[PDB]
């Protein structure tokens, strides 16, 4: 079945998965359509991401490494997004969504919906 | 006759 | 909006056939909040249940639980029905003590 | 680390009276006090033992500010009602959240007050703790409103002070508890099935606090892909258990290793059939 | 104690 | 089909007293009316002839309306000043437009009112004739405003009969001249180049009114890629001049032909060199 | 030389040429780039349009057919756009332009700015 | 904002050495409106010329019009040097009977 959605912007596409699954159902999904699970650059996409979704929690690639002893995105590279809004550390394990007004951390096996950030200028 | 304007 | 609950008919402690215990319907994640939770054990309502306070996580969704004293076996079947609005019809789960 | 937070339900039910009112604190993660309205006599009242160092004058002060609140918010359904353009027929919800954070150095960390119409962000403060973010054209007129009236000022002040300043006093008044840490019990059961394959689950239970993480691998790698878990429920004392499965082609069965870890765990544990 | 809520 | 478009002019100038205020109406492309500031007696004077057929209390009704606009606007660059957040130090421009158009019928066809802020947009009331559409944050405010004092509604009103109404007599005040035609007298001129090759020019000269198509073809396609061309220019003595050329190869020449589509020309005309 | 600029949006890209050029200035570019000049599908995509772009005015694909009678997208299309801000017909010639505020008619021979636009979808 | 003036220096009636005529500057499209605009006859300033009334176009661009009676010929070369903010020096035109 599912439930999809596709559309682009700036030099990006994304992919919006509309069935509720856990952060690997999103990883998984979206490698499968070969796609990442979603990355945020910078504050402006962001921004438009909250503002162009559609009322609801997502996840979005980024959670804490139980081995790497930290935070990290699902490339494992860099972010020009300064959060600091202080989550998941002393001891336990990982997680983040999205929704129009909130960027949170929450447990890795609740169902949300899905984000797949695809980087067109590659 | 133009309309007289309102303000901004 | 509109979400649907998640339930778990668990035990308390190691289920033994013949000995006391307690029965757990934990519904979760769920909108609205006006909701209606039964326990039976066998398809008759159950003792009216204590209905532990309800709770929402940061993600918005609701959350409650339900218990009471029970002594399982392979006497009866027991099971949660959980009549919500977000589903058609009324979603009954039976307890799993090897769950 | 440790935090306080306040979870807030308001909810309108046509022909049945005023809104119910709920005022739920939770410190790091436990129920220390409540406050509802349907209840006989809505006092707001302790949850937590340790909370039992307060007069009768913390009680009363608490209960009141509450009363005052319960209607603020009758006020803002009818407020929400206009802006959508709903009628009086509809049931609604407001969900708030207020709170804040200290590192090990009580100093605060992170604070917030987040808003929900619905079971949606209606709108909600920023880290910045100085600016607001809104989720529809509804949020932007209440925006419009709390940036004259400095609303992100005052609530500034509350995060830093007054916020961490309580959120030291209760954790002395129950610091033997808010620390106490139990240790997961694991083992592992197996089960039979169809066509020949097996079901080896793993069991963690009378844990606290709350997270703790079940993981299943397969000669070193995390088989985080195809294997069933469940969200982390409360066996009804204190404490909480889960329990996380895999299939695993039968024979074969030692090749699997199921890991606990958990901030009561100094190692994390390891399990086998 | 929790915080005293400002109307929307 | 007939207009009756009046163009606004505000310019603050530092150091230099009050803005400096132009109104200038035109009927079609017809100048029909001016007013400045600056100039040593602000009457709001006509451009037209048959402007003679209106008496003292047209001028005089239109020079008070317009000393008011004149003021509304000094308020107004300074209110943009403020939304902005710039200086006195600088030197801005407000820009108006305001007319309305009918068909044979003189029925309305379509009617505005569109501001521009240093040369770019600022804000313009919709084809619904109802809403409007801001270019930046700032037209926001002024939306915001005008929308609660309905100013969209009464300038609805102007629009379909106000305007429309004094459409119609205007064009009678002058019927015998709005509606008058010059044809465009055409010709070719041949130009040597270098390495050899040629520059045929088509002029277009004293036509009325302004635009008028030129156009060059090769064998039956239109050279509309590669083929210079000026901007319609005036003359100066109410007819207007335009010119279009291309480099064909030397000797091949007559294999070239220029356009001519003017409403005053029933027929399409057709040079060559 | 030339100053360019490329942005995708929902499901289609632009080409926002920021080089000043006649109507026929843009078709041409817009084809060489292998991107026809702009053509607008519905209200949601010009207000889109008008909101991202620069300050300024920008030729689109929609000019009047002396021939035809009558205006036409560069695709000779039809579009979801009803617009029928009455403009150039009785005899003479062509031309649109766009603005973050408005959408107008007026000489091919002007120099603005450019728009080329890319469904992706193809 | 700020844009660029463009500058056309054409005759009303065709060229004819000896015979008087009038001398256009059509100075267009640009921005700020505040501008500054001569007619050379050779490279001097000219009977301070007759400044058109200015006005501007759906664009917002500035119009306006420079004009001065002239008799041309190969006499001496004519100009028209407009001094503008959005320009870096006084771009200047000659006069092209031809153009």
């Amino acid at each position: 079945r599912g439930v999809k959605y596709w559309f682009c912007y700036s030099t990006k596409c994304y992919y919006f998965i509309m069935n509720k699954t856990t952060w690997s159902g999103c990883k998984a999904n979206c490698q499968h359509y070969g796609v990442p699970i979603l990355k945020i650059e910078d504050e402006d996409e962001l921004k438009f991401l909250q503002r162009h979704v559609i009322p609801g929690n997502y996840w979005i690639g980024l959670s804490y490494d139980k081995k790497k002893k930290e935070w990290a995105w699902i490339d494992n590279g860099p972010s020009k997004l300064d959060m600091k809004i202080k989550k998941m550390n002393f001891k336990s394990r990982g997680c983040v969504f999205l929704s129009k007004a909130r960027i949170e951390d929450i447990d890795c096996n609740i169902p949300y919906y899905c984000i797949c950030g695809k980087k067109l200028d590659k | 006759s133009i309309i007289n304007f309102e303000k901004l | 909006i509109q979400k649907t609950p998640q339930i778990q008919v668990y035990s308390r402690h190691p289920p033994e056939n013949g000995k006391p215990n307690i029965l757990n319907c934990y519904v979760t994640q769920f909108h609205p909040p006006h909701i209606e939770i039964q326990m039976l054990k066998n398809g008759k309502k159950i003792p009216k249940v204590e209905m532990s306070d309800m709770s929402f996580s940061k993600d918005w969704s609701f959350y409650i639980l339900a218990h009471t004293e029970f002594t399982p076996t392979e006497t009866d079947t027991y099971a949660c029905r959980v009549k919500h609005a977000s589903m058609a019809e009324p979603k009954t789960v039976y307890w799993d003590r090897d769950m | 680390p440790h935090s306080l937070r306040y979870f807030v339900t308001a909810v309108s039910r046509p022909g049945l009276g005023e809104p119910r009112y709920m005022e739920v604190g939770y410190v790091d993660d436990t129920e220390f006090v409540r406050f509802d309205s349907d209840a006989e006599n809505p006092r707001y009242e302790p949850r937590a033992r340790w909370m039992e160092q307060e007069g009768p004058e913390y009680w009363e002060r608490e209960t009141q500010k509450a009363k005052g609140n319960e209607q603020s918010f009758r006020v803002d359904l009818r407020t929400l009602l206009g802006y959508y353009n709903q009628s009086k027929g509809g049931s609604h919800t407001i969900q708030v959240i207020s709170g804040c954070e200290v590192g090990s150095d009580g100093r605060l960390l992170r604070g917030y007050q987040q808003y929900a119409y619905d079971g949606c962000d209606y709108i909600a403060l920023n880290e910045d703790l100085k600016t607001w973010t809104a989720a529809d054209m509804a949020a932007l007129i209440t925006k419009h409103k709390w940036e004259q009236a400095g609303e992100a000022e005052r609530l500034r002040a509350y995060l830093e002070g007054t916020c961490v300043e309580w959120l030291r006093r209760y954790l002395k008044n129950g610091n033997a508890t808010l620390l106490r840490t139990d240790s997961p019990k694991a083992h592992v059961t197996h089960h039979s099935r169809p066509e020949d394959k097996v079901t080896l689950r793993c069991w963690a239970l009378g844990f606290y606090p709350a997270d703790i993480t079940l993981t299943w691998q397969l000669n070193g790698e995390e088989l985080i892909q195809d294997m069933e878990l469940v969200e982390t429920r409360p066996a009804g004392d204190g404490t909480f258990q889960k329990w996380a499965s895999v299939v695993v082609p039968l024979g074969k069965e030692q090749y699997y290793t199921c890991h606990v870890y958990h901030q009561g765990l100094p190692e994390p544990l390891t399990l086998r059939w």
